[PDB]
């Protein structure tokens, strides 16, 4: 009857080949391999929230966004009091690398970086002014602008 | 073996003309008498190779 | 034991 | 007794390379789920 | 793989 | 990857046409089944008043 | 002085909340009011050492 | 039981 | 840190 | 002698992938507003 | 500039 | 004197953000006030070595 | 020494079976009245 | 000599199914009111 | 250990 | 953990 | 690839 | 698997 | 001028 | 390094 | 780090 | 006699 | 902890 | 390819 | 399988 | 002595492409505004 015995344990060895020990063994590496797969190269961009002053008076640079790969950055648009601009249209240079949307109605443009670090730039135009804005948008940087508080420089139709 | 162009390593997107055949892109050549002359038979002695 | 450094620790042998 | 050094170079030769088909397999389909982006979603409420 | 876990 | 496009383009052929048939086939049934649902459909019963 | 703890460490950043509500993200080598220079910050383990000795931890009622 | 667990808990605690 | 489960007496 | 052409074979097929990539330009587009 | 998941003891 | 910090840089152009508000953009040689001419734009780092020695970094609240 | 093989794949072809029974998860099934 | 490389077939087969069902996260569902 | 410039560095030993 | 991370820093920020 | 980053 | 169970 | 990307020590 | 000439131009060894 | 771009920099600017 | 731990425990020989 | 089913005598 | 670039 | 059943 | 001939023919693949693309001229267009 010991013929019994052998093969049973023979076999808690087969049908299921990893001790209890191995099977957390492999939950463990796989929980350190995808946390790898997890980690990011070097230090993320610093999560901010800044406010910028519009100057578009010629000779001026474009207003920067800082952006990351797979990450929000939500432009609001206000004018010099503060009250907010509802957005007339929008134009992006090269949107394979850049996804941007919008409810047609609002004043906020949220944009995504499709690609690391591929930048560019997009023009809006905005209810009140006959110029749009330009804002050159570059992603990969050492920050990501959660969120820019542009202050055009006109007055809006919200005073 | 590296000289088949069937056996290129790379795709075959080169010269599809300057090949000697399907099965080598160069000839190995063949046994010429010593006057440069083609070799067909070995009592026409054959001493380069052309 | 395995730890979660993956790394395998054991006791080596005792009993209660 | 060189041929046999020889040989022995040979017998521990093949273990790098089909090393390194597998972690080639492994790095091809790791850098892949790398150059995907999701499509960020807008809900617009009711 | 740390031991301060 | 060890590919070329003379037979690439004509497997690419072979599929497309084979799902050109079976859509063709498709609407050709699709029709008979529209009749003959519309035959029962005149058929069958329907609540009028908005109350139960 | 104001004791910080973590609410969430990764290799890079780490965000910290101190005794006064205040929220703060840091990297590698960053300021930190009283604590000093962030000289490490070990996400698996969920510490950071800066550099007049102290460690930030988990909260105890958060860990 | 017990004595195995706290065991190898010190071991891969100074073990690091 | 510890799994019991691999558990060996 | 024939790592040199077995190499310059890999990174010939890379340098066209390259510079497709540099070739392409994505047409911007146009969102009109209500 | 260290991720220590790249750690050994 | 007016303090500049580096607001993003990508190899070659670098834009810059003062304690006035004002904004600006530089390339690998180009004068900044009172720093004198940009030497050398370092992306990688997010530093700037212009010819008085001073090294220009990204913001320490914002880096 | 082949009982040894013979008897394992007998007893493998049985707690296959009971392990996939023991996996079996019936749901719930709620009942309303009138 | 044949015993481990048996053994590694059997179970990397069944390691394949222990992180396949570690990917596995299902999504959740909404079961709203009247 | 490796760095995000791509080269290696790593410590020998060490221990805690 | 702490001790040898921190000498491969030192040693990655010394060895540029 | 330096070692200041 | 311990005998305290 | 400089592509440290293409960098070396 | 490279220049935007095509031509290939880099430092001996340098460290910091 | 640095000193090799700048040596690099002034090389490629000296020979052109 | 085969407990919960997957180890067996199993007494000699008792009668009743 | 005794599964009683097998019982050996 | 110059110099001045 | 006991002789008390 | 086949260096110059190969060379060539990558040559001929490269120049006959090139002059295509200048001699390819697109039609201008005009947009009549609203």
């Amino acid at each position: 009857e010991v013929i019994d015995k052998k093969a049973f344990k023979d076999m808690t060895r087969n049908l299921y080949p990893l001790n209890p020990e191995q099977v957390v063994k492999l939950k463990q590496i796989y929980e350190t391999s995808e946390y790898a797969k997890a980690a990011t190269p070097g230090t993320p961009p610093k999560p901010t929230a800044t406010s910028q002053f519009v100057n578009l008076s010629p000779g001026s640079t474009p207003p920067v966004i800082r952006l990351s790969q797979g990450f929000v950055s939500s432009l609001v648009f206000l004018d010099s009091t503060g009250a907010p601009w509802p957005i007339a249209a929008y134009d992006l240079g090269d949107p394979s690398s850049f996804n941007i949307q919008w409810d047609k109605t609002s004043n906020t443009l949220m944009i995504q970086a499709t690609k690391l670090y591929n930048y560019g730039n997009l023009a809006v135009r905005l209810r009140g002014l006959n110029t749009p804005v330009m804002l050159t948008l570059i992603p990969g940087q050492k920050a990501v602008d959660y969120r820019v508080d542009l202050r055009v420089q006109g007055y809006g139709p919200n005073a | 073996v590296n000289n088949d162009p069937a056996f290129s390593t790379t795709t075959s997107t080169g010269n599809s003309k300057n090949d000697f055949s399907a099965i080598a892109k160069q000839q190995f050549g063949v046994p010429y008498k010593s006057s440069g002359e083609v070799c067909t038979e070995y009592q026409q002695v054959c001493q380069t190779w052309g | 034991r395995v730890s979660i450094g993956g790394t395998v620790y054991t006791a080596k042998k005792y009993d209660d | 007794q060189k041929q046999n050094e020889q040989l022995a170079e040979q017998k521990y030769q093949q273990e790098i390379q089909q090393r390194t088909s597998d972690m080639l397999t492994a790095a091809t389909q790791l850098v892949q789920d790398w150059k995907q982006v999701e499509t960020q979603v807008y809900t617009e409420g009711t | 793989p740390f031991g301060a876990d | 990857a060890g590919y070329n496009e003379v037979q690439q383009k004509q497997a690419a052929a072979t599929l497309s046409s084979y799902f050109n048939n079976l859509r063709v086939y498709a609407a050709q049934t699709s029709v008979g089944v529209s009749n003959l649902y519309y035959i029962l459909s005149k058929r069958l019963p329907q609540n009028m008043s908005a109350d139960q | 002085r104001i004791i910080y703890y973590i609410q969430a460490v990764i290799p890079g950043r780490a965000w910290l909340i101190g005794s006064n509500g205040s929220t703060l993200t840091v990297r590698e080598g960053s300021k930190i009011p009283g604590y000093g220079m962030v000289k490490l910050i070990d996400s698996l383990q969920g510490r950071i050492l800066t550099s007049s000795g102290q460690v930030i931890k988990f909260s105890q009622e958060d860990s | 039981c017990t004595d195995a667990a706290l065991a190898a808990l010190e071991y891969h605690k100074s073990n690091a | 840190c510890v799994s019991m489960i691999g558990g060996s007496r």
